[PDB]
């Protein structure tokens, strides 16, 4: 939860067999003023999440 | 200064001095009160409670 710079065309690219394009949803390479940062986990074999 | 998340101490000791048996003061996890602890073994809490 920070102050990024979103794009007019922001998009994600998967890591298993990624697409043709590059993942570029933001370009903010200057470690912006963050209010929050956390890391969580879940089940890798689950089908539904909430 | 006054920007970010790297803060300072600003607070109390957080001492592991659970003094059961006597009437005490507490500010547990944000909730304040006075009580008497009486230690028991229980198994209903989950790891975010
Ligand atoms: C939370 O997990 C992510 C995922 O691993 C961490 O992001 C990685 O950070 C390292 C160090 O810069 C990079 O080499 C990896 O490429 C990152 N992974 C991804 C998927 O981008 C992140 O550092 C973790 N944060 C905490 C606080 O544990
Ligand atoms: C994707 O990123 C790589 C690494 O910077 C770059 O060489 C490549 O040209 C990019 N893809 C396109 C279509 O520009
Ligand atoms: C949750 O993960 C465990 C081990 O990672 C696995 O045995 C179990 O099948 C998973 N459950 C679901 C619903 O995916
Ligand atoms: C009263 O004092 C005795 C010994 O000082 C102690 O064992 C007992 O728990 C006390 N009662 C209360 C309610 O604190």
């Amino acid at each position: 939860a920070c102050q990024y710079t979103m794009c007019e065309y922001p998009h994600t690219v998967c890591k298993s067999k990624g697409s043709i394009r590059n993942e570029s949803w933001h370009i903010d390479s200057s470690e912006p003023l963050c209010l929050f940062k956390k890391n969580f986990t879940y089940n890798v074999s689950a089908d539904w999440l909430y | 200064i006054n920007s970010g998340t790297t803060c300072s101490n600003d607070l109390l000791y957080s001492n592991t001095e659970v003094s059961t048996g006597v009437c005490v003061n507490y500010d547990l996890y944000g909730i304040t009160g006075q009580g008497i602890f009486k230690e028991v073994s229980a198994a209903y809490y989950n790891n975010w409670q």
